[PDB]
RNA sequence: AGUGGGUAAGAGC
């Protein structure tokens, strides 16, 4: 089953964890994601 | 033997050869000459 | 950041008060779990 | 010297009791959980 | 006269010390005058754990030693040897060491 | 407790000991009404049948019965006596004490072990056993 | 700071 899902793409990226990123490595990842989202620590115009 | 009582004159300590033992001097009465 | 290139933000780490728990429980068990076990396998126990 | 006396007023039941105990003809001398059933 | 009470109680004290201690006929512990316990020779391991005396005995023993030390402390005055601030000095010096 | 055997008078306890020629005899010194005494008794009586074999149990109420108080230092709430063609054995139980069980083992597996042992031993003609389990620290963690 | 948790058992003289 784990074969034949990773095969055809049954579950998407954002399910962990993936046989490609240790647990640390998904922490490192998901603060590497959030800093690079665009504009993401703005605060002049109130975005929170 | 049970329900039977002790003999007359008879020691329990004795009748046996048992030898007791002094683990300090804290526990039990002064030993009597 | 992947674009500026540039130190935008400061990730401060910390090991979760869970996890702490955990490794003293684990820490607990092996410890209580010694009387009648080799020194070798405790040393070990506490190595893994 | 007071507060050596004062140490005494409470040490000395203490004493009084064990070697009352100690001297005396005849000597005297985990249960949370086995204690109701 | 008190310092003849304080030697006659310290002699008391001595005494019924040295009676627990010969307690189960035990006498290899030798306490001296001054309230010290030591065994008269190298004794074995066996009478060494058949010698053991709770914390309530040296306690005990202590707190005489200490009296003997007082007492003894006004003797010395009374004999000569040491002044009354001598004296002073050495009681001060007891209740502070 | 009121399960296993009780004896009366002294007597009685040394026809015991003095019946007994291939079984150890283990026995409870101290009173029914003592937790600690009942912990030793629930335990002995959970125990009293797997090692019928090789051990028997009797109970000793050291009020009724003080003529070992003396002897026997029968002055804890609660201790415990193995004997081997009357003779008592030692058990090296670690806590510095091998005359005597003086605590409570809540474990009935290590009171089995401890009467094993004491069994093994005494029949080797030894008067003392070293104790299976070491007891100078309770293990608590 | 501190006591311990350090008793080999056995044979009769």
């Amino acid at each position: 089953l784990w074969y034949e899902a990773d095969k055809r793409r049954l579950f998407p990226p954002w399910i962990k964890p993936a046989d490609t990123e240790p647990p640390p490595l998904l922490v490192y990842k998901w603060c590497q994601g959030i800093n690079n989202l665009q504009d993401v620590w703005e605060t002049s115009e109130g975005e929170c | 033997f049970l329900g039977m009582p002790a003999p007359l004159g008879y020691v329990p300590g004795l009748g046996r050869g048992a030898t007791g033992f002094t683990t300090r001097s804290d526990i039990g009465p002064a030993r009597d000459a | 950041n992947e674009v500026t290139k540039e130190r935008t933000a400061q990730c401060f780490l910390r090991v979760d008060d869970e996890s702490m728990q955990r490794f003293h429980n684990r820490v607990r068990q092996i410890l209580m779990a010694s009387g009648s076990t080799t020194f070798t396998k405790i040393v070990n126990k506490w190595n893994t | 010297w007071r507060v050596w006396l004062f140490f005494m007023r409470g040490i000395t039941p203490l004493l009084e009791r064990w070697l009352g105990n100690l001297l005396a003809r005849q000597f005297e001398g985990q249960r949370v959980e086995s204690h109701f059933d | 006269d008190w310092v003849e009470v304080g030697l006659q109680v310290c002699r008391q004290g001595y005494n019924m010390l040295n009676l627990l201690i010969h307690r189960k006929n035990l006498n290899y512990l030798h306490l001296d005058y001054n309230f010290n316990l030591k065994p008269v020779k190298t004794l074995t391991t066996k009478e060494r754990k058949k010698s053991r005396f709770g914390n309530a005995f040296h306690l005990c023993r202590e707190v005489l030693r200490l009296t003997k030390l007082v007492v003894d402390s006004h003797v010395q005055y009374r004999l000569g040897n040491v002044d009354a601030f001598q004296l002073a000095d050495g009681l001060q010096y007891i209740f502070a060491h | 407790s009121y399960m296993l055997p009780h004896l009366h008078n002294g007597w009685q306890v040394d026809q015991a000991i003095l019946s007994e020629e291939d079984r150890v005899v283990v026995i409870r010194f101290g009173h029914d009404w003592d937790p600690t005494c009942m912990k030793m008794d629930e335990v002995l009586y959970s125990i009293a049948e797997k090692v019928k074999n090789f051990a028997v149990i009797y109970l000793v109420d050291i009020t009724e019965v003080p003529d070992f108080n003396k002897m026997y230092e029968l002055y804890d709430p609660c201790t415990v006596m193995f004997f081997f063609r009357n003779k008592h054995i030692m058990i090296d139980l670690g806590t510095g004490n091998n005359n005597k069980i003086n605590w409570a083992m809540e474990d009935k597996q290590e009171m089995v072990d401890i009467i094993e042992t004491v069994y093994r031993g005494a029949r080797k003609g030894r008067g003392l056993v070293v104790s299976p389990k070491d007891y100078s620290t309770k293990y608590r963690y």
